[PDB]
């Protein structure tokens, strides 16, 4: 039954470690049962039982205490059936991260956090930490990624993150992660607000 | 009540690769999280790797990964661990084991166990006889001593002497060592006229030893 | 990755005494640790999960304690049943360490041995016994011989070991030598040799009779 269902996670996909994210399965396909499977350092399958609420069949999966087999590429199947357990097709991806492991990175605007509009803006992600990658987040929810350039004379590790004519304005923040762990995200950069005027 | 069968004792060579089962029964087998565990001699407890409940996929360790493959069979409702080449550190007792998981996507420890399985590379261990004469109704005899492993074969003047012939069983001495005696009842004037030769055979060394009995 | 240090290696142990194991993990695993126990022969068995809950069928003398990096097992009272290699387990991150085991071991106990004469009244009769006690003894393989005079005996002899103790895991041997009267007054000095593991050398008891 090529009928797939929706993955949410609240608050976010983006979870400091040791804390609890509630993942969501719902769909207005009517589902008595779910299945959530994990793809990562640590692969596991999750079950619960389906609740029914108007015509929304819905689980509120809970990933404990944030760690580094918790993290991964989430897809949530569904089902109707206990004993048989006949799997739909795999929801839509989603890739829950822990973050908090590594030391924060320095997040800068050039020309500057406040700008006029139309004025092209360029964030720069710097550590002293050799983050192969970063990722740029706007309100929390966003994905950006490049990766970065290695140890500079000065000795920080740098991306560019070209965000273009301004005509947004939203509070930006940076990470930094390791190719080898991809899940496993470090602290968050101090906050910087573009300000389009 | 889930309970966990597995496979017999399989004696191996090196290089070679060996097979165990793990048979589950008491519940789904799709819902149980079936691991590997390896109990070297020296060694402790080493999780080498687990399925994953429902889809069969397996994560592994590191230090087993490349030599392990774990496979599940839900229609047998049997979980397979298969070791690709055997070497001696390889020897060990192999088991299999339920890992329970509780909120959070964690788990608490593997509460199930089956009764293991024991995998022994090859030993390749051997150490020839040393023939030493029993001197001269007479007896004489030869004395089998220190050999390792067990059987050995002896035969007076190359089998063509089987009359008063007694073949001790062997006994295993204080140092781990075999030693055995065979004996020949012999007319009393035949010591002088007659020729007495051992011939011990002892085939896991290829050790050959022929001794001709003298009387002093 | 997460390497766990398991303390002390081995317990020489007797029954009744308090018994704690420890365990260090490299980096913080929470609560996520599980203590196993493991008979000869058989397989692991669970006994506590969460570092403090402890399973169904598990004897409330055993109890779990500790938090992130450090743990503890302590079983209050030890019994014979409780002799056994015990491990811990981190549940915390995929590469499942185990500790490298603390062996429980019953605590070698040399005999305390005794010679006793025979009787007045049983040398009446015309027979003489001469016993020679072994107490409170592990493991359960000693040697004892009767020596009369310097000279050792064979056929005169038989044994009786007692069952294991529960409170000390101790066996009891008794050799009892029985002679004739007039053979145990052709000789004087009557000795008991008793060699033992826990016995550093062989303890000789003797009597002459007099
Ligand atoms: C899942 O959690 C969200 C946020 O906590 C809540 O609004 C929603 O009602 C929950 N759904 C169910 C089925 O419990
Ligand atoms: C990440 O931030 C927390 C504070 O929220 C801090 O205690 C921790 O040390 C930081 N991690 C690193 C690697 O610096």
């Amino acid at each position: 039954v090529h009928r797939k269902p929706s993955l949410l996670a609240h608050p976010g996909r983006l979870v400091k470690s040791e804390e609890t994210v509630i993942l969501q399965c719902w769909s207005d396909v009517r589902f008595e049962h779910f299945l959530l499977h994990r793809e990562g350092k640590f692969k596991d399958t999750l079950h619960l039982i389906g609740e029914h609420h108007d015509g929304v069949s819905k689980a509120n999966f809970s990933i404990g205490p944030m760690m580094q087999d918790l993290a991964g590429t989430y897809r949530c199947y569904g089902s109707v059936t206990h004993s048989p357990y006949q799997l739909s097709a795999p929801s839509d991806p989603l890739d829950i991260v822990i973050t908090g492991l590594y030391e924060k990175p320095s997040l800068s605007a050039q020309p500057g956090p406040t700008v006029l509009a139309g004025e092209s803006v360029t964030l720069s992600c710097s550590s002293r930490s050799s983050y192969d990658m970063y990722h740029l987040s706007r309100e929390g929810e966003a994905h950006e990624c490049r990766f970065s350039a290695g140890p500079k004379v000065n000795g920080t590790f740098q991306a560019d993150f070209p965000l273009g004519p301004a005509t947004h304005g939203g509070t930006y923040r940076c990470f930094g992660s390791f190719r080898d762990s991809p899940y496993e995200w470090s602290n968050s950069s101090d906050p910087l607000l573009v300000s389009v005027i | 009540q889930v309970q966990l069968v597995q496979s017999g004792a399989e004696v191996k060579k090196p290089g070679s690769s060996v097979k165990v089962s793990c048979k589950a029964s008491g519940g789904t087998f799709s819902s149980f999280a079936i691991s590997w565990v390896r109990q070297a001699p020296g060694q402790g407890l080493e999780w080498m790797g687990g399925i994953i409940p429902i889809f069969g996929t397996a994560n592994y360790a590191q230090k087993f990964q490349g030599r392990v493959t774990i496979t599940a069979d839900e229609s047998t409702s049997t979980a397979y661990m298969e070791l690709s080449s055997l070497r001696s550190e390889d020897t060990a007792v192999y088991y299999c084991a339920r890992v329970s998981g509780t909120t959070g996507g964690y788990y608490y420890g593997m509460d199930v166990w089956g009764q293991g399985t024991l995998v022994t590379v090859s030993s390749a261990s051997t150490k020839g006889p040393s023939v030493f004469p029993l001197a001269p109704t007479a007896a004489l005899g030869c004395l089998v001593k220190d050999y390792f492993p067990e059987p050995v074969t002896v035969s007076w003047n190359s089998g063509a002497l089987t009359s008063g012939v007694h073949t001790f069983p062997a006994v295993l001495q204080s140092s781990g060592l075999y030693s055995l005696s065979s004996v020949v009842t012999v007319p009393s004037s035949s010591l002088g006229t007659q020729t007495y030769i051992c011939n011990v055979n002892h085939k896991p060394s290829n050790t050959k030893v022929d001794k001709k009995v003298e009387p002093k | 990755a997460i390497r766990m240090t398991q303390s002390p290696s081995s317990v020489s142990a007797s029954v009744g005494d308090r018994v704690t194991i420890t365990c260090r993990a490299s980096q913080g695993i929470g609560n996520w640790l599980a203590w196993y126990q493991q008979k000869p022969g058989r397989a692991p068995k669970l006994l506590i999960s969460t570092a403090s809950s402890l399973q169904s069928g598990v004897p409330s003398r055993f109890s779990g304690g500790g938090s992130g990096r450090g743990f503890t097992l302590t079983i209050s009272s030890l019994q014979l049943e409780d002799f056994a290699t015990y491990y811990c387990q981190q549940s915390y991150i995929t590469p499942w360490t185990f500790g490298q085991g603390t062996k429980v071991e019953i605590k070698v106990a040399a005999p305390s041995v005794f010679i006793f004469p025979p009787s007045d009244e049983q040398l009446k009769s015309g027979t003489a016994s001469v016993v020679c006690l072994l107490n409170n003894f592990y493991p359960r393989e000693a040697k004892v011989q009767w020596k009369v005079d310097n000279a050792l005996q064979s056929g005169n002899s038989q044994e009786s070991v007692t069952e294991q103790d529960s409170k000390d895991s101790t066996y009891s041997l008794s050799s009892t030598l029985t002679l004739s009267k007039a053979d145990y007054e052709k000789h004087k000095v009557y000795a008991c040799e008793v060699t033992h593991q826990g016995l550093s050398s062989p303890v000789t008891k003797s009597f002459n009779r007099g």
